[PDB]
């Protein structure tokens, strides 16, 4: 059984977006459906609930007048219409299923979809290397990496050797500068050997930047 | 005579719970 | 097993304790109603405390313009003198009662009620907007009051009233698969119009879709212009006389057509739910504790036996499939050529693990 | 008048096999409508306990909940590797349902030594107009640390970024990227970083001169 969410992206402040959550494998008139929002590193906020059996919808006070939850029970999907979007409303929006008779916690969650709200411009990343030296080596192991800087809005996957480096690798949680852009770092241990480039598939700008780490 | 009743039941909870120790 | 329910009389002089508010009617044994009543002699002055359990029918009078006004005709009343304990009576306690008096001391007196089977289950009839009083239907209530004798008028402040529910859940083993067929022969052919239908299973849960396999074989001159599938709530009601209604709670009207000398097979899926049935005042619903929403009433399970015309509201469900047959023929449209069949099924909640709440997530 | 579900402690460290208790207090009575959820980072929350003491179908029997009035506790009896995550309580008696802040449940490890490296900024970058020097801390435990970057002082420019606990060896890793404008990078080429950890009280500063 699956809750699979859709329709998350970047939009400017005061704009609008609609999230779709295609359920699969249970009966919408015996399950009430919810939207739960996770600000990055800040925990869980319930935003809205719909119950088709009874015809009722419920809203987080912080969200009345701007968000509308709705269901199309033939297509087996629920919708969250999001209007007048503050930067605050940035979060991962989870679709979550509950049991109509009777509510016993949220027993199934969707893998989430990312909603970003800012007056930025979807800059792609800039990729720079992190060349090893005597100062990057200890114990026969030397450490190399890539710096992925100044991108928008949300994700960057970063593989090494296109998938051929498994161990010793650390791709760090992104940080954001006062400039409003993200930056991110990814390192790896390939001791004293040779090694490959980093595959940096930034996804929103449709850019694949691949930079070979050349020591030193 | 069939006894009458008037007006709605109270919206606030009139019924509470208490603890009971397991044996 | 850590929490118990409690309610106090307004002057705090009486306090009823229970382990639960829903008591299950497994058709041969409905589980007993056991609790205690806590008498405070710092305010007690009344010389005797009784506990009565009542099963009652509640209705408004049709010809009255008095909103919120209802009446409560009794169907089953038990009486138990709880204070003081009358000898020529030694009953053992339940573990529930045992722990309660360990918690409260000898001022808590037990009361045990046995619901006889073949009594109606808690059922509420859907109010319309012209209904602002207590929910009509069949409700259970334990009452505790203090008075001198059972003749004496008792006082509201010296009493405490507590709504409970008698309920049933789905059986373990589903029935045989629901199947139905009819064969209609007209005047001058003898070649039949045959209707066969089936449900995918015998037991459904609330909110759950229902798939009806229809198979029609027209060997006649006539043509069916539409097929109508509907889930119907049957309610049998008996207080001083009997009443019956048949109310569709879900319905599909397909424009499928079956030509002469044709066959036809389609599956149809309906799903009963309350949201598109709010206008149907008097539609039966599962027992309301106070005023919260409840589902379309679950099927009543009876002990197979002679029709004892059970008091209360007896709920059942059937799918109906009707074919709407053209009226050419030598009889004009003076008579109907329609052909229909009905498929019974069972609509209930599954046996739970945790008891059901009073409200669900209140606002 | 929303219900605040104050979870405690904010974070706690323990090692495999131990018994652990997280607790959640409720601004007022929520009867027993409390749930407990496990969430491993980057993944959707998962349900453990509803109705305050009922194990969710599929959950290992090593999880238990219980209630004492407004105080609600989840406990794991025999901690295990599968069980290292964050944990939220939830009250669902009243709209809106409200979760707790979370309690981080990390592995207790034998202290490990931070392998510290420094990465001067690429020539492909100061061409672009800003500099970024990256101090790396690798495969170490416990995760608290302080990186101190004309070799006197600076602040307001660094931004650290840590990772989660590595699956197998329970070690953390950390990065600190001091940012600078190409203009400033060329004046006072006297910067380095100083690392302060349990695994060594004697700091190990790697340095670069430019």
């Amino acid at each position: 059984v699956q809750l699979v969410e859709s329709g998350g992206g970047l939009v400017q402040p005061g704009g609008s977006l609609r999230l779709s959550c295609a359920a699969s494998g249970f009966n919408v008139y015996s399950s009430s459906i919810h939207w739960v929002r996770q600000a990055p590193g800040k925990g869980l906020e319930w935003v809205a609930s719909i119950s088709s059996y009874y015809g009722y919808t419920y809203y987080a006070d912080s969200v009345k007048g701007r968000f509308t939850i709705s269901a199309d029970t033939s297509k087996n999907t629920a919708y969250l219409q999001m209007n007048s979007l503050r930067a605050e409303d940035t979060a991962v929006y989870y679709c979550a299923r509950s049991r109509q008779f009777w509510y016993s916690g949220l027993d199934y969650w969707g893998q989430g979809t990312l909603v970003t709200v800012s007056s930025a411009s979807t800059k792609g990343p800039s990729v720079f290397p992190l060349a090893p030296s005597s100062k990057s080596t200890s114990g026969g192991t030397a450490a190399l990496g890539c710096l992925v800087k100044d991108y928008f809005p949300e994700p960057v996957t970063v593989s090494w050797n296109s998938g051929a480096l498994t161990s010793g690798v650390h791709t760090f949680p992104a940080v954001l500068q006062s400039s409003g852009l993200y930056s991110l770092s990814s390192v790896v241990t390939v001791p004293s050997s040779q090694t490959y480039i980093c595959n940096v598939n930034h996804k929103p700008s449709n850019t694949k930047v691949d930079k070979k780490v050349e020591p030193k | 005579r069939t006894p009458p009743s008037l007006g709605p039941q109270d919206e606030s909870c009139t019924t509470a719970s208490s603890s009971l120790a397991k044996d | 097993g850590t929490r118990v329910f409690k309610k106090a009389s307004p002057n705090g002089k009486l306090t009823v304790y229970l382990g639960k508010r829903d008591f299950v009617d497994h058709i041969d044994l409905v589980e007993p109603v056991d609790g205690v009543v806590l008498v405070d002699p710092e305010y007690l002055k009344e010389r005797r405390v009784y506990v009565t359990l009542t099963c009652a029918f509640r209705y408004g009078r049709e010809d009255l313009d008095v909103l919120g006004l209802t009446f409560r005709k009794d169907l089953f009343v038990a009486n138990v003198q709880s204070f003081p304990p009358a000898p020529e009576d030694k009953k053992p306690l339940t573990r529930l009662q045992e722990r309660l008096i360990k918690k409260l001391g000898e001022h808590a007196y037990p009361f045990t009620f046995e619901i006889p089977p073949n009594l109606p289950c808690s059922v509420t009839l859907q109010p319309g907007p012209e209904d602002t009083g207590k929910a009509c239907g069949v409700d259970y209530e334990v009452k505790a009051f203090c008075a001198e004798n059972l003749e004496e008028k008792i006082h509201k402040r010296n009493s405490v009233r507590l709504v409970i529910r008698k309920v049933q859940y789905a059986p373990e083993r589903p029935g045989p698969q629901p199947t139905a067929e009819t064969t209609r022969q007209f005047l001058m052919s003898d070649k039949p119009l045959h209707l066969e239908a089936s449900l995918d299973k015998e037991i459904y849960y609330h909110g759950e879709p229902i798939s009806v396999n229809v198979h029609v074989t027209n060997n006649t001159n006539k043509t069916v212009k539409k097929i109508k599938i509907s889930v119907r709530q049957y309610a049998d009601i008996c207080l001083f006389n009997t009443a019956q209604y048949k109310c569709p709670v879900a319905m599909e009207e397909a424009d499928d057509t079956v030509a002469p000398s044709s066959t036809f097979c389609k599956v149809y899926t309906l799903t009963p739910f309350l949201a598109n049935n709010r206008e149907k005042r008097g539609l039966a619903l599962d027992g309301k504790l106070k005023h919260e929403d409840t589902n379309l009433a679950s099927s009543t399970l009876l002990r197979e036996g002679a029709n004892r015309e059970i008091l209360g509201i007896i709920v059942s469900y059937k799918v109906k499939v009707k074919l709407v047959v053209s009226r050419g023929g030598l009889l004009g449209d003076l008579a109907s050529s329609d052909v229909a069949v009905e498929l019974p099924f069972t609509l209930m909640h599954p046996k739970p693990k945790e008891e059901p709440p009073h409200r669900e997530v209140p606002e | 008048s929303d219900i605040q579900m104050t979870q405690s402690p904010s974070s706690l460290s323990a090692s495999v096999g131990d018994r652990v208790t997280i607790t959640c207090r409720a601004s007022q009575s929520v009867s027993s409508a409390v749930a407990w959820y496990q969430q491993k980072p980057g993944k959707a929350p998962k349900l453990l306990i509803y109705s305050a003491s009922s194990l969710y179908s599929g959950v290992p029997s090593r999880f238990s909940g219980s209630r004492s009035g407004t105080d609600f506790t989840l406990t794991i009896s025999s901690l295990q590797p599968e069980d290292f995550a964050t944990y939220y309580c939830q009250q669902y008696k009243y709209v809106p349902v409200t979760f707790g802040q979370g309690t981080k449940v990390e592995i207790k490890r034998t202290v490990a030594a931070p392998s510290v490296f420094i990465f001067p900024p690429s020539d492909s970058q100061l061409k672009s107009g800003t500099a970024s020097v990256v101090c790396l801390l690798n495969n170490f435990y416990p995760r608290e640390a302080k990186v101190q970057w004309d070799n006197a002082l600076q602040s307001g420019n660094s931004q650290e970024s840590v990772t989660e606990q590595d699956s197998k060896d329970s070690t953390y890793s950390l990065s600190s990227t001091l940012t600078l404008s190409k203009a400033d990078y060329e004046k006072h080429k006297v910067y380095a970083c100083e690392v302060t950890h349990q695994g060594l009280s004697s700091p190990v500063t790697k340095s670069f001169n430019r």
